[PDB]
């Protein structure tokens, strides 16, 4: 409550018990003092590049968090996808709906910008924000919203997902129609 | 309109009558209390 | 005899009231958010004019439909007494009644009533109806609704502050503002950074405050109120740290963005700090301002501060704040006006270099009422470097000589003044252009 | 539970450790710092800081508050700034945020005016005037312990530095004295500084006179510290011309965008 | 549906501005 | 239920800027007319 400087000042002493402490508390008040946090933030981040400790995705995880709060997604991006398992996708939170717009977004520029290459000067993709995606595309498989998937499969030209999303479903046929329907109208790319 | 209920506008208990309420144009230098330049100025003759 | 007169004026209370609704209305069919803007315009007056049968009849009127509002709202309101000639107001008719109302609406008419529980002096159902209005804005996603869940936001931390529970609402502000952020309304954004602004200089959580201001972005298509409230704000956290300067320069936008009539109390709170910044950094205040008949009896005892700065004389500066010490303390100056109490030299040194191209440190010292010249001295420079006074000392010599005025017309100066002018003024005339509108292909 | 009453009985015989160790006639420093170094982990299960009011164990908040307040005088006594610093971030939170149920200590006055006066020897104002509105207005004109650091920046603010090198002998308690000498080091280079800004080819009745150095050879470490081109002695010209920027160029690429942006704002449809 | 309405949306809005821009050239024009 | 959210986001952002140019357009068809 208020100041919100003791936990970051622990934050440099060479123990890491209170330091996972420290960024335990720091991610319980990070929607109250990103301002505070993000001053110092780049403890955090410092403490993330250092393989020796063990919280390592928390602290990716709770420096992403003030970025976002900051501004900075596409730095936050980065850290979410450095954060590992513990972002939930399946978690009904602001920050996590809104970095995982973000994740989508990016892939979809760079799996449009790879298309139109070849195969040699293809430009790499991050396989966490892979792994993101492909996660999403999962949750609606089980959600059953195959034309969600079919359309982010499309946009993003996962072929692979799209084919699979049409064939494991219900209405095969139905999906059929809505896939012919969608390339012969607004699909403009031949 | 956008009224600033906010900021309380200053209490009136005292709420004292004018002292002279004179309109003509206030200014600085009426605040400074002199001596008289005419006596000034016998006192400017009278030490050269 | 005075029934009849406030029934007719209720009558037309409710006739103006069904007139909102129908504006907004016309901005949601429309897709111009900006319509609702014009219904909330009257919120004070129709705050000041509302009343028990007015509320009542209008909650009946327009809830028809979704009944579950009206059976938390209507045992709040106080019956009719065992009216007669009710005309049982039916605003929606037919399809209309039937249909749900709008969220804008719904939220519009919550919003009248917290704001009468508010005006009388019943805060908890004020609080009750405003924590049920906050969770279906939540719920809510549109742009008209978050055009009202800024004044929603304002009296909603208004009624906290009144309960004397400012901080719980801290964390509620945040949220709301950062999804207000991503949602990119700066309405909103700017009434959700005042009201936390405010919040931390309650506290006096000053250090909070600044961090919020460095890291947020103020809207610049906000209104001309909130950037009052925000300059007045910003100048406040400056004249607290030592930056007197842009404090001066925020809060002299602050009062000039005011509204020329209303904001009595407004003018007054920034005309003080003004005040006493201007002396901290050696000025002068006009003396026009101590004579207005709004700010009149308020700023004596800053007219008198400012008497006893300008002729310097501690034995009077002593006497005034013994004397209003606790106006100061309860008006949020008496800190700035004890640094003042020990920084008055700075006004003294300011008119010596104003006045004399040339002095002596023996005469700095004799005008200025100090001690051996060297404290004058040590006093010279610590103004020099602070860049109050354009002067250089020369103790080979043992004087203090003022620096030239340069000629600022041949500089590039004016050119960059005038070019910003122009960008401005050519702004205004594109948005002007922008800003019309003909109807008749409608 | 019976853990906790047990764990909460580790803690408080740890902090009774240390009072043995540190209120004697002399701390064994060393000592009491293993013993912090253990008790802040050993805290870290009786709710260390707070996340919400939620009134908790008294016993638990005192605890904190007394090892953390001997953390901050060991600090001091160690001549440890980033400790001390270290320590009063948690002091203060815990001295201003969770008073509201916790009652008032007999050292917060005394440790509070500690780190004003910290921050005004760090040069921080700013922070300064931001901690000192915190505290309530009788005890800013009050205890003889937040008094001190006041005096002396309403001195530092008058220039009147004289009176703050008289005033370094009056310390209301032992512990102002470590922060005493990096206050007057940084109004030395605060000194230092407003003679370089102001002036003109040095004098000031000699440089050691005004900076208050016992002997002559004293400031010289100070002068090749600082780019001072040491002329004649006691004479070292400041360079107040700044280069005297003179040259002007006509910028005539960026008027010339100037103005196309002009005509194109004129002759665009808007 | 909703990436047909998104996707109907996308083609509202690239419509427009060409048409924006031809309106605009046609008032340029329309002057001389 | 599955990437609904997002889908109603880049919605609603499409939904603004369209509205907005519309209004613009419909400025400009006027004066054209005229």
């Amino acid at each position: 409550i208020t100041s919100a400087a003791g936990i970051i000042s622990l934050l440099d002493e060479d123990e890491p018990q209170l330091k996972e402490f420290a960024l335990h508390k720091l991610n319980a008040v990070v929607n109250d003092f990103w301002a505070e946090i993000s001053e110092s933030v780049d403890k955090i981040e410092v403490l993330y590049e250092d393989e020796g400790f063990r919280s390592r995705q928390f602290a990716a995880l709770v420096a992403s968090k003030v970025f976002y709060h900051l501004g900075a997604f596409e730095e936050s991006l980065n850290y979410a996808l450095g954060a590992g398992d513990l972002f939930n996708v399946n978690d009904n939170s602001e920050y996590v709906e809104t970095i995982i717009a973000k994740c989508i977004d990016h892939y979809t520029k760079q799996c449009v910008e790879n298309a139109d290459l070849p195969e040699g000067e293809k430009k790499p993709i991050d396989q966490r924000l892979e792994g993101i995606v492909n996660k999403m595309f999962q949750r609606c498989l089980d959600d059953h919203k195959y034309k969600q998937a079919i359309g982010i499969a499309l946009e993003t030209r996962r072929l692979d997902v799209f084919e699979k999303t049409i064939l494991e479903s219900n209405d095969v046929p139905g999906m059929l129609a809505y896939s012919l329907k969608l390339c012969m109208s607004l699909m403009q790319n031949k | 309109d956008d009224e600033f209920e906010e900021f309380p506008a200053e209490d009136w208990a005292g709420l004292d009558e004018d002292e002279d309420a004179h309109v003509w144009e206030d200014n600085w230098d009426d605040d400074n209390v002199e001596d008289d330049f005419s006596n000034q100025l016998r006192a400017e003759l009278e030490k050269h | 005899a005075a029934e009849h007169s406030q029934r007719e004026l209720d009558t037309v209370t409710l006739e103006d009231i069904k007139e909102h609704v129908k504006q907004l209305e016309k901005a949601v069919s429309g897709k111009e958010p900006r319509f609702v803007l014009r219904a909330l315009r009257m919120l004070p007056s129709t705050s000041r004019r509302l009343n028990h049968y007015v509320l009542y009849k209008a909650v009946q009127g327009f809830f028809t439909s979704n009944n579950a509002t009206r059976d938390f709202l209507l045992p709040f309101l106080e019956e009719p007494m065992d009216t007669e000639a009710d005309l049982q107001f039916r605003p929606r008719t037919g399809k209309a009644a039937s249909t749900p109302l709008l969220p804008e609406v719904e939220a519009y008419l919550q919003l009248l009533v917290v704001i009468f529980m508010m005006n009388s002096k019943r805060y908890k159902e004020a609080q009750k109806i405003s924590d049920d209005l906050m969770q279906k804005i939540s719920t809510q996603n549109r742009r008209a609704l978050d055009l009202v869940a800024a004044k929603c936001y304002y009296y909603h931390a208004r009624v906290y502050e009144f309960l004397d529970k400012l901080d719980v609402v801290r964390s509620f502000l945040h949220a709301r503002l950062r999804t207000a952020t991503l949602r990119h309304d700066a309405d909103g954004q700017a009434t959700l950074l005042n009201l936390l602004l405010r919040n931390y200089l309650h506290y006096s959580l000053y250090d909070q405050a600044e961090k919020l201001v460095s890291k947020s972005v103020f809207p610049e298509q906000a209104n001309n109120n909130e950037w009052a409230r925000y300059l007045y704000y910003t100048g406040r956290i400056k004249a607290i740290q030592l930056e007197y300067s842009e404090a001066r320069r925020t809060m002299t936008n602050a009062l000039r963005k005011a509204p020329q009539h209303t904001a009595v109390g407004f003018k007054q709170t920034v005309h003080k700090l003004l005040i006493v910044v201007e002396l901290l950094l050696g000025e002068i205040p006009d003396r026009l301002q101590f004579r207005q008949p709004s700010l009149k009896r308020s700023l004596m005892p800053y007219f008198l501060l400012t008497q006893a700065v300008r002729t310097g004389n501690l034995a009077k500066f002593n006497q005034v704040l013994d004397q209003f010490g606790e106006k100061f303390q309860a008006d949020g100056t008496y800190t700035l006006i004890i640094r003042l109490r020990h920084n008055v030299i700075k006004t003294g040194v300011r008119m010596i270099s104003l006045s004399y191209s040339r002095i002596s440190l023996a005469d700095i010292a004799q005008k200025l009422q100090l001690d051996s010249p060297e404290d004058a001295e040590f006093i010279v420079a610590k103004a020099i470097r602070d860049g109050v006074i354009e002067a250089s000392i020369n103790h080979e010599k043992g004087y203090v000589q003022s620096k030239e005025m340069i000629d600022i017309y041949s500089t590039r100066e004016p050119q960059l003044a005038f070019h910003q002018r122009i960008s401005f003024c050519l702004d205004i005339h594109n948005m002007s252009v922008k800003a019309m509108r003909f109807p008749p292909k409608s | 539970a019976a853990t906790s009453g047990a764990v909460l009985q580790a803690a408080t015989g740890m902090y009774e450790q240390l009072k043995g160790e540190w209120n004697r006639k002399s701390p064994n420093l060393s000592k009491c710092g293993e013993e912090l170094g253990r008790l802040k982990l050993v805290l870290l299960e009786l709710n260390f800081l707070p996340t919400t009011g939620t009134k908790l164990t008294k016993q638990q908040l005192i605890l904190a508050r007394d090892i953390l307040e001997i953390g901050a005088q060991w600090s001091i006594l160690r001549k440890d700034i980033p400790s001390f610093e270290r320590y009063m971030a948690q002091l203060k939170c815990y001295y201003f945020d969770y008073k509201e149920q916790l009652p008032e200590s007999a050292y917060m006055h005394q440790l509070l005016g500690l780190n004003l006066l910290f921050l005004l020897s760090q040069n921080r104002v700013a922070e300064f005037h931001t901690e000192l509105e915190r505290l309530p207005a009788k005890d800013i004109q009050t205890n003889v312990y937040i008094k001190h650091p006041v005096s002396l920046e309403q001195y530092l603010m008058e220039g009147s530095y004289n009176k703050v090198f008289l005033a370094k002998g009056n310390i209301p308690a032992e512990s102002y004295t470590f922060f005493i000498d990096i206050l007057l080091d940084t109004i030395r280079d605060e000194i230092a500084g407003c003679i370089e800004k102001a002036y003109e080819k040095i004098l000031f009745t000699e440089a050691t006179r005004i900076l208050f150095f016992n002997t002559p050879k004293k400031m010289t470490d100070y002068a090749k510290k600082r780019g001072w081109v040491l002329g004649p002695n006691n004479y070292y010209s400041f360079a107040s011309q700044q280069q005297k920027p003179e040259d002007t160029t006509i910028p005539s690429t960026e008027l010339a965008k100037q103005v196309i942006e002009y005509a194109r704002q004129l002759e665009m449809i808007v | 549906d909703l990436y047909s309405r998104y996707k109907k949306l996308q083609q509202e809005l690239e419509f427009l501005e060409v048409q924006e821009e031809y309106i605009k050239d046609e008032q340029k024009n329309l002057k001389k | 239920s599955g990437l609904r959210q997002y889908y109603l986001s880049k919605i609603e952002e499409l939904q603004l800027i369209v509205n907005d140019k519309s209004q613009n357009l419909r400025r400009l068809q006027a004066q054209r007319n005229e």
